[PDB]
């Protein structure tokens, strides 16, 4: 994106907090200061795939997730004889 | 105006004195004293993100 | 006069039914734009650059450029969220195991190639090589392109993780933990999701694998031959250019003044009379920039709607098996594979399509001892002399027994009752 | 948490705030007050000095309206999405993945909020999974037995049939599987005995 | 046009009129001016 001065580039990758661009992302970590690094997409998992093995769950959990959705706004009206030409 | 003046490789013609661009802005000029094709280009600029 | 298609006259009768006797595995492609080119304009340089006299006069025209910069920053954040909400739907990057024997299905055309330095699949290579100075003649007048947050490598890794989770686990990695399962059993579950039983797949596994491989191979040729396939993305690259170049062409207009160069106006005329000549240019350029911003707003809204549609398809077609008709492909949706593309996503929908139908004699129900026998799961067909029971998606004639039908009342009120004997084991 | 509802309150407020900030600008005139211009100049020049302000304020109001149109379109799209979710997640049980909550959708509860709706999606997430040895089918006396509704798993020595979402081992009987052809063309066939009550 | 007892005459196109539209489409087109 450009030239970033004020933060050091660490090699280890953490969770992105302040997005900068082109993969570079900044954060405030530990004396504490601002660092910049390549954001991590997640944990590196490897499913043990096989021709004969199957993963069957033995228990379960009931979880409640929250989803916020806007519905309406504030109805605003304006008039010509007052906004442009004040009295 | 203001900008950086460098040596350009634009093959100007003997009667041509200036050079425009898409936005009708002067890109290159010719030094009246010594015949040489310059290149008008503004210096570095951008945005400052805090 | 344009034709509306061919002419088909489906023979409708009270007694005949068409049952398919074979099937085809069709891989279709769908292109969906996700993000745009994030552009940022300059407050002073576009209206009047390399001019200190106009920089002082522009301050007396309100904070229009501040609002424009705020709108552009909002558009950039929205386009970043559009990319984050489509590909970044999982929290664990999955990996393909070393052994790539998934029962007979070849995924070499969609899995990433480690030999190439781009770490992309052969299909993504063609997708990025078919979607393509003016990047320096526009920078000198404020027009600046901001780089996206998630690079192409991160989107490629997200698509690879999604493909690995779809192949190894199926739809379990989208709901909760990734549950491993052999791919033939995953395909049997996909077939059961649309009505076809597991024996049809387990007895014709080689044919289905060959059809899937042939369709995946023909997809590459279809994407490479036809140049108009990746057009919906190219338009997003084209219109944006028309949004910038035209915005440059507005700098050559005088807007009722004596010229379009502010230096020539400041050098010839004095400020007392140059104010009125500079005000017209300032107003015209500010109006052009406002029009550009208010059009980019609608463009970003359309692209955000398309990205929401693409995210819904990624969640319903890749992370599972949706029953919505003509949503995850034309036909009985089996599965889907996502791929990246410049400012877009490409869904390869693997779909089950019946074929080679045959006509049989059907009946609503039968009664042996005076009690109507209705099919529990299937339909009664006839071959002219005998009656069998077969499913609604594949011709598998089976004898009519007690575990294949249920009794409900007598056969006196049903229309179309035929007498036939049932078996009892 | 309640940020998506706050943004539409902030931007709209900004849509008004800037709309006021455009009243203190001159738009190329001598000032931003009407009476001062009418008192310091002549009616002939008063028109040429006030038409610029009138046009600037008209353009500002038109920009405000054309931005509120796009904002109302976005809010209408969000409200249509919320109505579809209310009709599919609350009034029923939709099978759409990642639409009525992350996981197997069980139910949903709506709640009101200032200019918004909060959906509490109650779902079903499996856990404590373990590995088993699976097989496509089994044949006892030369005829393959495919699971009717479930999956054949193994514990190392014995074979059972369990559902696809919970480990419930059951004895493989004749009412849990169906016979379809011989076990010669299936790949991965394992021999095992079936029960008949 | 015997589909078991269901009468689709109100939605199927009627070849009597030159417009080749259903009886419902006639009212749909005669109410939007
Ligand atoms: C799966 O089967 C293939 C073909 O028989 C074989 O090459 C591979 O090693 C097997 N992998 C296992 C044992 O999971
Ligand atoms: C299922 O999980 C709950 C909560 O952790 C636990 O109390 C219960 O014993 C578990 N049951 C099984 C089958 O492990
Ligand atoms: C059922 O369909 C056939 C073929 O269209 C027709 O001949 C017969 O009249 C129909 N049923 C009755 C009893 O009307
Ligand atoms: C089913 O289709 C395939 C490919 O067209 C063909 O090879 C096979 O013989 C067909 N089988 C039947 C049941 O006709
Ligand atoms: C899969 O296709 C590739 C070509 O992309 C080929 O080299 C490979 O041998 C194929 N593998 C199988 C399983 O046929
Ligand atoms: C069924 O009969 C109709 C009669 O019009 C015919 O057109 C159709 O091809 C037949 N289908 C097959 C292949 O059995
Ligand atoms: C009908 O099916 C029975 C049992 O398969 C067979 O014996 C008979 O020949 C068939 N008749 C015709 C006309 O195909
Ligand atoms: C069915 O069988 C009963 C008893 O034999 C007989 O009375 C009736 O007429 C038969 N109906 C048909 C469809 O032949
Ligand atoms: C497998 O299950 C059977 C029946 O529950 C049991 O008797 C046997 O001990 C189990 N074996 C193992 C290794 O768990
Ligand atoms: C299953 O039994 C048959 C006959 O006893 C035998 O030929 C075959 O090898 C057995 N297969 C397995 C999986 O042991
Ligand atoms: C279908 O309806 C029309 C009037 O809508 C009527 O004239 C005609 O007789 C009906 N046909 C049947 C199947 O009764």
């Amino acid at each position: 994106a450009g030239c970033l001065i004020g933060a050091e580039y660490v090699n280890n990758s953490y969770e992105c907090d302040i997005p900068i661009g082109a993969g570079i992302c900044a954060s405030y970590q530990t004396s504490q200061s601002i660092i910049a690094y390549t954001m991590s997409l997640g944990a590196e998992n490897s499913v043990a795939y096989s021709n004969n093995s199957i993963a069957i769950p033995t228990n379960f959990t009931i979880s409640v997730t929250t989803e916020i959705l806007p519905v309406s706004m504030t109805k605003t009206s304006v008039d010509c004889t007052m906004y442009i030409c004040g009295d | 105006g203001t900008g950086v003046l460098t040596e350009s490789n634009k093959k100007f013609l003997p009667f041509q004195q200036f050079g425009r661009d898409i936005a009708d802005t002067t890109d290159a000029v010719r030094d009246p004293q010594t015949l040489e094709i310059l290149d008008i280009t503004p210096c570095s600029f951008g945005g400052v993100s805090v | 006069t344009m034709s509306l298609g061919a002419e088909n006259s489906v023979a409708y009768s009270n007694n005949s039914i068409a049952i398919p006797t074979n099937f085809t595995i069709s891989v279709t492609t769908e292109i969906l734009p996700v993000s745009m080119t994030k552009t940022s304009v300059d407050c002073t340089m576009y209206i009047c650059g390399d001019s200190t006299e106009c920089s002082n006069l522009l301050l007396q025209y309100g904070s229009f450029c501040t609002q424009l910069k705020r709108a552009l920053t909002g558009i950039a954040v929205e386009q970043d969220k559009n990319t984050q909400e489509v590909f970044a739907q999982v929290k664990q990057i999955y990996k393909t195991p070393p052994i790539k024997y998934f029962g007979g299905f070849n995924f070499s055309q969609i899995l990433p190639d480690p030999s190439k330095p781009s770490k992309r699949s052969p299909i993504e290579d063609l997708l990025f090589n078919k979607v393509t100075d003016l990047i320096c003649a526009q920078k000198f007048k404020g027009l600046t392109v901001l780089p996206p947050l998630l690079t192409d490598e991160m989107i490629a890794q997200y698509t690879s993780a999604l493909l690995a989770g779809t192949i190894t686990s199926g739809w379990t990695f989208g709901a909760g933990p990734a549950l491993q399962i052999p791919f033939p059993m995953q395909m049997a579950y996909r077939f059961n999701g649309i009505g076809v039983t597991q024996n049809v797949l387990y007895e014709n596994q080689k044919l289905i694998a060959n059809q899937f491989n042939s369709a995946i191979g023909k997809i590459q040729d279809s994407l490479s031959s036809t140049p108009s396939a990746l057009g919906k993305l190219q338009d997003v690259v084209n219109h944006n250019a028309q949004a910038l170049n035209t915005l440059v062409k507005q700098l050559s207009s005088k807007f009722g003044a004596i010229s379009s160069v502010l230096n020539d106006i400041f050098s010839r005329l004095d400020p007392p009379e140059a104010e009125v000549q500079i005000d017209r240019l300032i107003t015209g350029r500010l109006q052009s920039l406002q029009t550009y911003v208010t059009q980019q707003l609608i463009r970003a809204a359309e692209i955000r709607a398309s990205a929401n549609l693409a995210a819904t398809k990624m969640s319903e077609c890749v992370l599972g098996q949706s029953k919505r008709v003509d949503f995850c492909g034309k036909g009985y949706h089996l599965m889907s594979f996502p791929q990246s593309a410049p400012h877009g996503v490409v869904f390869l929908h693997v779909t089950y399509v019946p074929a080679q139908e045959k006509n049989f004699t059907t009946a609503p129900a039968i009664c042996h001892d005076g009690k109507a026998h209705f099919p529990r799961e299937g339909v009664f067909v006839s071959n002219g002399t005998h009656w069998f029971v077969t499913q609604r998606n594949f011709y598998e004639p089976q004898i009519i027994t007690t575990d294949n039908t249920f009794v409900s009342g007598n056969c006196d009120v049903v229309i179309g009752i035929v007498n036939n004997t049932v078996y009892d084991p």
